[PDB]
């Protein structure tokens, strides 16, 4: 099922 | 392989209707997170059915179909090797880290990719392996030009045509070149499989050296892992900031995913965008969030 989990690149 | 006949998806559903029950088995405790074998099943059967639905008639023009032959045989043998996992690791599957599981979760990724390959070798399902659109220009002109309009070949093929540019340097090496690219496990390499390699280990230029820099020599590089298997297994080093491994992505195949532990003790995971594996990693090491690869505490020199 949907996600969440990804985080965005610290830069 | 043989001929793909209407009897043989009937088996191959069989073997699906087991090997979902058994997953559905509370002591397991499978969560909804991607891969999540619950669901890649019911969905590749779905899509075997809207396939099935378009042959409908020319049935034989399927079963003839190279690729969706290998796909059947490569299903049908994995959903076995579930089975037998289940009966031959008996009450060991439901002990989390053990052996046993960790098959499990293996064949989840397999599942989850050999559905991805089916879609794309199957958009709407009606066929189009012979015209796959290739990602890198590069990598596109020399599968063409190596197995022409081929959707799928023998491992062996594409190892010594791939040899003539890029060259292998041994019979080990190639194992793991193998084991990297064969995402559905079945000693094939296809159209699909190889946009993927391609796609992840650009630029097609220095295809094999950059493979070998981001996953033969680098201790970051996690072979068949899941998000949360990336960060179970960062949990070791989870406040040791800095810790990081990279995998592939499950849900944006043909992408990275990165996984870290913040300054303040946390685990995140970012897959690149708008900048190659390469270049996050070079950044990230130097802002102090790509510093220890896998708790190691010597990080690789990328910038050769």
């Amino acid at each position: 099922s949907f996600l969440q989990r990804y985080s965005s690149d610290p830069t | 392989p043989g001929t793909v006949d209407k009897k043989m998806v009937e088996k191959c559903w069989k073997l699906m209707d087991k090997v979902v029950r058994l997953c559905q088995n509370p002591k397991l405790a499978l969560k909804n997170s991607p891969p999540y074998i619950l669901d890649l099943l019911p969905d590749t059967y779905q899509h075997l059915r809207t396939i099935l639905s378009r042959y409908e008639g020319k049935m034989e023009t399927l079963g003839e179909n190279e690729y969706f032959r290998v796909f059947m045989e490569n299903l049908m043998k994995k959903t076995k090797q579930t089975i037998s996992l289940f009966k031959e690791g008996k009450e060991r599957m439901y002990e989390e880290n053990s052996q046993p599981r960790r098959n499990l979760t293996k064949l989840s990724l397999i599942f989850s990719h050999m559905l991805a390959e089916l879609k794309g070798i199957f958009p709407s399902g009606l066929f189009q392996g012979d015209t796959f659109r290739i990602t890198k220009a590069d990598a596109a002109e020399f599968w063409r030009k190596a197995f022409g309009e081929k959707t799928i070949v023998p491992w062996k093929s594409f190892r010594q045509a791939l040899h003539e540019v890029h060259p292998i340097s041994s019979g080990l090496e190639a194992m793991a070149l193998k084991s990297t690219i064969d995402l559905t496990c079945n000693d094939y390499i296809s159209v699909f499989e190889f946009d993927i390699f391609t796609r992840l280990f650009q630029p097609w230029s220095s295809l094999l050296r950059n493979w070998n820099s981001l996953a033969v020599t680098h201790p970051g590089y996690m072979a068949f892992l899941t998000y949360d298997e990336v960060k179970a297994r960062l949990q070791k080093f989870i406040h040791k900031p800095g810790s990081y491994i990279f995998r592939l992505s499950c849900t944006r195949l043909g992408q990275w995913a990165i996984g870290y532990v913040t300054a303040d003790g946390n685990i995140l995971q970012t897959i690149p965008h708008n900048k190659p594996l390469f270049q996050a990693l070079i950044d990230g090491f130097r802002e102090g969030f790509y510093l220890f690869p896998d708790g190691r505490n010597q990080n690789p020199d990328l910038t050769g």
